[PDB]
């Protein structure tokens, strides 16, 4: 299976902010995190 | 299999974030 | 590590491996938005 470049780094960056912020709702936090990151490009 | 590969990739990314 | 974190990210990562999307972040926005909708 081809492993996309940047996959581990993407998962790591989300995890670092989950550990810092301790969001009760990981799914809502993912929607917001990945939306913000798409916009930070 | 893809499901086990995904588990390894995720677990390793979490370990690296710590 | 919060309960649920590895399993949540495994569903996303399975779909990335299966579907080979070209933009991982856009695929994450879509995947977690649709999971939030389903919930």
């Amino acid at each position: 299976i081809q492993i996309p470049p940047g996959l581990t780094e993407l998962l790591q960056g989300y995890t670092v902010e989950v550990l810092r912020q301790q969001p009760p709702d990981l799914v809502e936090f993912a929607v917001e995190y990945f939306t913000r990151l798409r916009e930070a490009r | 299999q893809i499901e086990y590969l995904a588990k390894q990739i995720v677990d390793n990314a979490i370990q690296q974030a710590k």
